[PDB]
């Protein structure tokens, strides 16, 4: 985890609540991926289960701190999946809540962090549905997601929604700048791919995604003046299904924007490309294939043991079919 | 021992329960009449009241004021169940609790004699989470439980329970909250705890919660939260990140028209201002209601949009109501799609670019 | 850092008798939490300790002759086991310290510590109960071995045994599964009228059990009312049974 | 006094008290008559339809201790603790807890012993369909032949999860669903034999509630009488169940059928102010437009209710083409589907049914 | 007045007695009279087909004091001891009661010892194809080299989950399931000498409702006498199969086909009364039309698991053009895909019939 600069105003709005005593037992964070929300939730929980706070932040080498800083503190309490699973099952809050019934050890708050509220089951909602509801004294919840609504419903009527609102377009770009140094357009195609979220725009610099985005843009550069979409079976099929889907359906976004012209569009390191999949494609044909490549990465998403190589493969062929002349194309519809 | 205004506010009394008054007289005159069942599911969406009312429910079977409809509330047995520590009240959670051990183990506890109350009384929550085996071997003591058993269920949802457990229960369907109710009880709780207010406010927090009132209550203690403990218009129009219907006007008669640059600009412009997208399609599909309306019958237009009603009739003049009806559908399918989308921008601007080409 | 509620200075093998008089009574993964452990509370000379399950009930009250303020706390199940794993039969002049969370005990050379159940215990006074006229005075160990003897055929599934209380003999009968009857007769002297009380006779076996006594005395109000244990020559300790539905 | 549910007291004791079930009523009787009586019994049907009480009033007439009747006859002992649910020879088993082998081996052997004052030692294996694959090949053997004191009573509600070799050696008898008239005659049984005042309309309405079960309709007939004070009325009923008055739902789809928008705002608005949740709303409508498709089908299809506006289904029967009621339902269906996602509930249904007056097959709304 | 069942107490006890599988008893008896034995022999059938019915005749044979042969004789010790199920060495387990390894080798431990009576000890294993593998290779291990007086008997309904190699070890035997005019003649012996009045067409209505299987004819024969009083007319027969009726999607898609609006509504109706899911229903609906639209494809398309319907199937799809198949499909899709949405589904099924029926 890491502190991000212009993080600090949430927290404080959060932190003076909960120093009036009137913070809410249960708080979920709503925040795209980088933003920082664990980054708040960490804060909050050392200076909720801090002795003596100063300012509203965590004291040094209080004994409450010192065992924030080694990781074994007694009364803090974490719920992430197993590393050879991507689940959070009955069993992981089950024994938070049965545990949680006990006072605090060092007499203080007990804090719970529930790393990411989309990956908890629904059986284990259920069984942190009474916990959340009606905690006993001293006890605070945090709940992390990228959005509410994939939540369950019940969950969430439990707790206080804050959101974490993403910087403004122009710091962003000054804070990707200061950390990665290259064109001003690839910070803005990081940017706006990255929904705004500039920690994620660091994740997909610092990798290699960055340079199979690349490899992407060449195999379009390549498939749409010749209708070989096939070609682009390489260029998605690296574990990243979704996020190469994500490039190549905003790339058609920004193609139709240009069609019905925009004076901004996501894809901005590319504008011959953008140029070439307006001019080469019907608008409806555009139209039919970023709904199918956003249905395929939802696809891909949601469904757990799929296969990445069949799925891009039939993507692909049903957008070979969809740039015949003649062919009926999908809407959305219901 | 601050609680927060959901629990701090919880109903204690039949009395104090907002709304659902189908189910409180039933159960009011079940209690005084004589006439209880053994078994009582509450089914509901959430924050409407199906753990409040079966609190009430054993508050009043139990008394040793006698069963009564106005349970005291100075009582052992009343002031125990309240606090939760009432030991012939077993609350369970399905989900934690769906074992075959967990079901011998109220199977064989169902057998023993009440300890403190009249009734051993079994308050089992999220009822619908429990195993295929746990329902089919919870079917007798459902059935015919002994005579001092009595099961109390609450779900979110009765279709996911087996009818076979639907037909041998009390079906308890709580509606949700009118808007009317929770403005009004919000108002009420506000005015019991000194806490100033304004009533726009309280309008938009009671259509925020989608008729729940602990969703209400949530959205409240945000705004209490939020402007220095104070429920005023602004501040709720800063939380819910809602806009006035100048800006859903533009964005709909820029639509119509199919001007994309005006579209896209004005979207850029919404984002800029981190503005809600829930709420910006919500308000397109309100305004495309109202311009129908005014094509349907011409006196059938709001007043307090006085302002904006120069260009609302001239829209709804010069516009098919066929076409209207299709940007309805077209923006309500973006709607339902947005939580599934990569971005929640990306899929509005899906929607509203799928609705320029028409 | 540690603020002593309330302090005792009490010998090792007086709890250890507390203990061992309501260890038994006692709630395994209950889902009422607060069941989950035993109630330590304290009254002027007096130290109680009281454990219930919903069908059981145990309490042990002993002076200690030191005068302290009223209290009450649960300490966990597994506390209580340990403290009676390490609890022995000697002269040490055991130290019981209570805060606000956490039990800890200066045993000797030994330093237990643990954490407190945060709830409150149910009031076990009303849970006896308040009207117990009829009483069945007889021999423990007469009583223990009829019990056994009624239980040889007694199922694990299904232990249950029904008294037919009548002028002077106490009938005990066991059903099972199988539909195979056990019956025994007891001289218990009494007076009152003929009633018929179904108990699970593991609990009962477990309530003599604590009972190192010549005679124990039952008292019974009615036939769906719960049924007190006690000493016949002593009030030190009390249990209760709740009846079984037949 | 404490009125004991209905579905416990009024539970069938005697083949002279089961409603409906003609087919499994007189294969019991008449088998216990003729004394062939099978050793394995397998009641099939949905919730409620009789199949638990059937089989206790089986039990009942295989141990009178008169003799072997086909009803059970003079209630001795054996019958009157079975009805009180004490055992004389009803070994009730739940099958979710004995789906493992290594219990059904446990209930085979205890199977070979002597009942105790009973003629039969019988098995009751409720929800017999949630056993194990294993289990079922092992109480195979004992179903093919038990002692001549062991009788098998199976009940479930999917007879399709069996294996077809357990099913071969069974009595298979399948319990229909209960008509809306024996289950309204039934809860008028009821309510004239507990001296509480009752509603024709009510008890309709009661019957029509209960999908085909006397279980569900029992239910609903003691919620009503909590909604009442001892009585159940039409008012009760209705508010109990949230169906709306007939008249204004028809009214409704009505205009919306003679294409007129200011009837429609009329009548939504009056329905606003009745406390009717707009869904049900929606739902009503939709019921009414395949009950009138339904009546396009064949004059069959009217319902023995509906009487009060019945003229007016055939009057719209015949006005309406079949292509115009698709057109409208589809609309409507579509409406209530996309409701959760109106800005608000009242607002879906006043668009869906300007929708509907919008591409009216007739008489569309006027263009510029 | 006895009035037993008539499934056990019309079991075999003489060879000649079994109805079919005459293949089979002329293998039995040839290697009973001329031949050595085989170490072990397996049964594969469907249910009610004969399978422990034949293995306890074979065992008859095999211990008897007139010697290892196809018909021994009447009423002997031996014969009469297995009849009433009595006799000792005649083990009978079933596989599915251990499957465990433990259990299995506990039972592989008696055969060492030498056969309480007669000459051979027998063992009838049923449903053996549920057993684990490791006690299947404990029990080929056993079998490879067997006691000279030692002999196993294996039954199990689907043979297919049966490793090859219990090939290696056994002499198998497949029984095929009884055609209709089979089980009707061995009905209508069994009424005859029951003296139970009946009528042929009854007769052909339990054999066809029996679908291949003895046992299933006579528990069906049980339940209409029950119900018929004795008097088994073929009014009686055909409602009580009506009770017993589920084929309520082919009927369904048949009279849909056929535009018969008033059969579809009884049909719906019945299917209502029956209690079925109306979700489930549709589902296996589509699946119906899925199938013959494959078997107009290819007539291969095609298994034994609708070996029970074929003739309509085929019929089918002779008769009905792809077309119309295709669009009496997406209407079906389409209906499920707004069955939930709809009022209560009773009607929505209805309805959704009703817009297939609109393609006339
Ligand atoms: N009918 C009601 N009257 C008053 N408060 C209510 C009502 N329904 C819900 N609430 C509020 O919602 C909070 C949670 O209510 P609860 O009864 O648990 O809803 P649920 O049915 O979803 O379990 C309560 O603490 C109370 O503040
Ligand atoms: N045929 C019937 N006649 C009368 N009451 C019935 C009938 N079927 C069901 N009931 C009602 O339903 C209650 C429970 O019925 P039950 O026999 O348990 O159904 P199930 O077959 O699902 O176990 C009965 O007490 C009775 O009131
Ligand atoms: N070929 C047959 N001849 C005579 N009776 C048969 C035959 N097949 C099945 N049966 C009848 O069915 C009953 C059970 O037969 P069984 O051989 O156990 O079938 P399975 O193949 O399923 O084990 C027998 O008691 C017998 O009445
Ligand atoms: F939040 Be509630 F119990 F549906
Ligand atoms: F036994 Be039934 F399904 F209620
Ligand atoms: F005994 Be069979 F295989 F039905
Ligand atoms: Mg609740
Ligand atoms: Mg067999
Ligand atoms: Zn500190
Ligand atoms: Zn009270
Ligand atoms: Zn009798
Ligand atoms: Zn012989």
């Amino acid at each position: 985890m890491r502190w991000y600069p212009w993080l600090r105003p949430d927290f404080e709005k959060l932190v003076a609540s909960y120093q009036a005593g009137r913070g809410h037992h249960a708080l979920l964070i709503q925040a795209l991926p980088g933003m920082g929300d664990d980054a708040l939730i960490y804060a909050l929980s050392r200076y909720l289960l801090c002795q003596q706070p100063q300012g509203h932040k965590s004291c040094g080498h209080c004994r409450g701190c010192q065992l924030m800083q080694a990781g074994t503190h007694p009364d803090y309490y974490t719920l992430a999946p197993e590393k050879g699973k991507n689940t959070l099952g009955v069993d992981a809050v089950r024994e938070v809540t049965e545990k949680l019934n006990e006072h605090a050890r060092l007499g203080g708050a007990k804090v719970v962090w529930v790393t990411d509220a989309a990956l908890l089951t629904d059986a284990a909602a259920n069984a942190l549905l009474k916990t959340l509801e009606e905690p006993p004294a001293e006890t605070w919840f945090f709940l992390a997601t990228r959005e509410p609504e994939r939540l369950l419903a019940t969950l969430r009527s439990r707790c206080r929604l804050h959101y974490l609102a993403p910087p403004p377009e122009q710091y962003a770009v000054t804070w990707l700048s200061r950390e990665v140094t290259m064109s001003q357009d690839a910070l803005l195609a990081a940017l706006r791919l990255s929904a705004g979220s500039p920690g994620a725009a660091l994740a997909l610099f610092q990798g290699d995604n960055w340079q199979a985005r690349e490899t992407l843009c060449q195999a379009l550069a390549y498939s749409v003046p010749s209708g070989d979409w096939y070609s682009l079976l390489a260029a998605l099929n690296h574990e990243q299904a979704p996020a190469r889907l994500h490039w190549l359906a905003t790339l058609l976004m920004d193609a139709l924007k240009r069609h019905h012209g925009a004076a901004q569009v996501t894809n901005v390191d590319v504008p011959g490309l953008v140029a070439e999949l307006a001019n080469h494609l019907s608008p409806s044909r555009l139209q039919a294939i970023l709904g199918d490549v956003c249905h395929i990465r939802e696809q891909l998403m949601s469904v757990t043991g799929i296969n990445r190589e069949l799925l891009i493969t039939d993507l692909l062929l049903r957008i070979e079919h969809y740039l015949q002349p003649g062919v009926v194309l999908p809407v959305p519809h219901l | 021992s601050y609680q927060v205004l959901a629990r701090k506010w919880r109903p204690q009394t039949f009395a104090d329960v907002v709304g659902q008054e189908h189910v409180l007289t039933a159960l009011a005159n079940g209690l005084s009449l004589g006439r209880i069942h053994h078994a009582y599911l509450f089914s509901g969406t959430r924050g409407v009241g199906k753990t409040s009312i079966a609190r009430l429910l054993a508050k009043g079977l139990n008394c040793e004021t006698g069963i009564t409809a106005t349970p005291c509330g100075v009582c052992d047995n009343c002031r125990e169940i309240e606090q939760g520590r009432f030991v012939d009240l077993i609350e369970i959670d399905a989900a934690s609790r769906t074992k075959v051990e967990d079901t011998r183990d109220l199977l064989d506890n169902v057998q023993y004699a009440p300890a403190r109350g009249r009734f051993k009384v079994y308050l089992i929550d999220e009822v619908h989470m429990l195993s295929r085996h746990s329902f089919n071997a919870l079917l007798k003591t459902l059935e015919e439980p002994p005579e001092h058993v009595k099961f109390l269920l609450a779900t979110t949802d009765p279709q996911k329970l087996p009818v076979t457990i639907l037909s041998r229960c009390l079906q308890f369907h709580l509606k949700a909250l009118d808007v009317e109710q929770i403005r009004h009880q919000l108002e009420h709780i506000l005015n019991e705890e000194h806490i100033a207010h304004e009533p726009r406010a309280l309008q938009l927090l009671a259509r925020a919660a989608e008729g729940s009132l602990r969703d209400a209550l949530s959205l409240t203690d945000q705004a209490i939260a939020s402007g220095d403990g104070q429920v005023s218009t602004q501040a709720v129009s800063a939380m819910l990140g809602t806009l006035d219907d100048d800006q859903a006007l533009s964005l709909v008669e820029a639509m119509v028209e199919a001007n994309g640059e005006r579209v896209m600009a004005l979207i850029n412009e919404a984002a800029a201002r981190g503005i809600e997208w829930e709420a910006l399609l919500v308000e397109m599909l309100g305004l495309l209601h109202r311009i129908a309306m005014v094509q349907l019958s011409p006196a059938a237009l709001g007043n307090d949009m006085a302002a904006i009603e120069l260009r609302m009739r001239e829209l709804a003049r010069t516009i098919p109501p066929t076409d209207i009806q299709l940007y309805y559908q077209t923006l309500l399918i973006g709607r339902k799609e947005l939580p599934y989308a990569p971005d929640r921008r990306m899929g509005v601007e899906m929607t509203l670019l799928r609705a320029l080409a028409f | 850092d540690w603020q002593s509620e309330v302090e005792f200075t009490l010998p090792q093998a007086t709890m250890k008798r507390l203990i061992e008089a309501t260890q038994f009574s006692m709630a395994h993964q209950d889902v009422r939490y607060y069941l989950n452990g035993m109630l330590f509370e304290t009254e002027g000379e007096e130290l109680r300790t009281v454990a219930t399950d919903g069908h059981r009930l145990a309490v042990c009250s002993m002076p200690i002759g030191q005068s302290l303020p009223s209290h009450s706390v649960i300490v966990p199940r597994k506390g209580v086991i340990e403290l009676m794993r390490m609890l022995d039969g000697g002269d040490n002049p055991l130290r019981v310290q209570i805060g606000s969370n956490n039990i800890r005990a200066h045993v000797g050379d030994f330093i237990f510590t643990s954490k407190l159940v945060d709830g409150r215990f149910p009031d076990y006074r009303r849970v006896l109960p308040k009207n117990p006229d009829k009483h069945l005075e007889a021999g423990c160990d007469l009583l223990k071995q009829a019990f056994a003897r009624a239980a040889i055929l007694s199922n694990e599934k299904f232990r249950g045994v029904r008294l037919y209380v009548s002028e002077n003999q106490l009938k005990i009968t066991a059903n099972n599964p199988e539909q195979e009857e056990a019956e025994e007769i007891l001289d218990v002297t009494y007076s009152g009228a003929e009633m018929e009380i179904g108990f699970n006779v593991s609990y009962v076996l477990d309530v003599l059990n604590a009972l190192k006594c010549e005679n124990v005395r039952m008292m019974l109000t009615d036939s769906v009312s719960s049924v007190q244990i006690e000493d016949a020559a002593s009030q030190s300790a009390a249990y209760v049974v709740m009846p079984m539905r037949l």
